[PDB]
């Protein structure tokens, strides 16, 4: 059976996820609204930066994030922060439509959505896949929030000084998942190798995504779209 | 610089 | 009487304002809402973005201005801009209401919603008696595209290095804007001085708001809400 | 550095 510790780690990843993802989805009527060159690219501009704020609150939450020093809490959210909310984002997506609904069919976006914000099929089919495939494993809160606590903390990510610490913070996040799946997961007895498999998929994901950010941000008529926060964290200037 | 990061980690 | 180049000068800035002037004020609806802490800011940094990108293109179609050098647009865009906001938005400001109304009432701006996007009213109430001491000068459309044409043309801005040419240009449209006044404008024989002492009350509320400016955007968590174009205009960094 | 506006100007 699992410990205190793990325990209370659990309750505290858990409280920090349902204080940095609102369910109603209520903010998003402040974007820039959707439209459908690159139509799309202002409101997905403005939801991913909203997300990032919230991906932010969320690491500041977990066990001994905030410990570390500011450099590393930096690197690990420019290195990590496009795949966590690849991963945040599977709360809000259906196996129904293939698609994201947050709310109303406004804040409904399929695949040709995010095309018409600069993004092509070499990325949009594998993040679907990656979303279906996700969503079929149907993980407890418990483990999906433990899959982006252990995505942040990946102590492989570059610019990162302090390897040991955070490997150790993220390996402590490990024995609570696997533990976690043991004692509490019916049948997932595979479970945990599958989740890990989804954190490679993601670095694949981050690979294609960060080239066609690349592409998209040289462009100046398209990056004056973008927000302050948005370039700053997937900008490369670290 | 990463001025907004520093910031929104308090 | 006015000659074939002066009024060709006169058709020009017209055409261009025509250009970049949206009167159904359509596309306000593309920004982040309004709302009514710093709940406006949003809103009215998108209101100004989309304004620059219009005071840009109006510029590229001044006679002359398209052969400075670019250092030298970029220079008299970064110091005008502010202030050609301020004279161009005359076109929606209201006696009546002592604000400015662009469409429905959600695109109606009063001194309060300024205030909630962080300024006061040693620089709100010298901008609202500008406006209303500028609509009571009841200009043609002539002359307030030339008094637009004027102000961008100033020579002494910091930063511009071909004075002689650019204040070539601005005399060649001061000309212009004396000799409609004459010939043009019936009772306009005060008129003239009355503009010109209009770009000196510019040159005030210019420093004013580029102080609150710096103090707004001093702070991350107000300028993560700018636009990218904005920043860079409004930004010391030239 | 000046991207947006340089692009702007054409
Ligand atoms: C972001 C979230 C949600 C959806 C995320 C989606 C669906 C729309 C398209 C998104 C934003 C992808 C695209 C590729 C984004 C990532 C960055 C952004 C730009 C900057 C255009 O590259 O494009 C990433 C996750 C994709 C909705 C909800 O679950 C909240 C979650 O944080
Ligand atoms: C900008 C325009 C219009 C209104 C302009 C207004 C009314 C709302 C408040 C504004 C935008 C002032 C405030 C002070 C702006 C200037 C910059 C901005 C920030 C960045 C918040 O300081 O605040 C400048 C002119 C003021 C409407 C319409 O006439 C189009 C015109 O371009």
């Amino acid at each position: 059976m699992l410990s205190d510790e793990q325990m209370q780690i659990i309750n505290s990843l858990v409280e920090a996820h349902h204080k940095t993802y609102d369910d109603s989805y209520s903010d998003f009527v402040r974007f820039r609204p959707p439209v459908r060159r690159l139509s799309m690219l202002p409101h997905l501009a403005d939801l991913v930066s909203y997300s990032i704020q919230k991906v932010i609150g969320f690491a500041k939450m977990i066990p001994g994030f905030r410990d570390l020093t500011a450099e590393d809490q930096i690197a690990l959210l420019k290195s990590s922060a496009i795949e966590i909310i690849m991963l945040r984002s599977n709360q809000s997506f259906s196996l129904e439509d293939m698609s994201w609904s947050c709310g109303g069919p406004d804040f409904k976006y399929c695949i040709n959505d995010v095309t018409k914000a600069g993004h092509t099929l070499e990325l949009l089919e594998p993040l679907v896949k990656f979303q279906v495939g996700l969503k079929k494993l149907k993980l407890h809160e418990e483990e999906h929030v433990l899959l982006m606590a252990i995505c942040l903390l990946s102590p492989d990510r570059p610019g990162v000084q302090d390897h040991v610490r955070i490997e150790a913070l993220q390996d402590r996040l490990c024995d609570v998942l696997q533990a976690y799946i043991r004692i509490q997961h019916p049948g997932g007895r595979l479970l945990y190798a599958k989740m890990i498999q989804k954190l490679a998929d993601l670095r694949s994901l981050n690979e294609e995504h960060s080239k066609q950010y690349r592409s998209l941000s040289f462009q100046p008529e398209h990056s004056m779209q973008l927000t302050p926060l948005v370039l700053e964290v997937f900008g490369s200037e670290v | 610089r990463h001025k907004i990061l520093h910031r929104l980690l308090q």
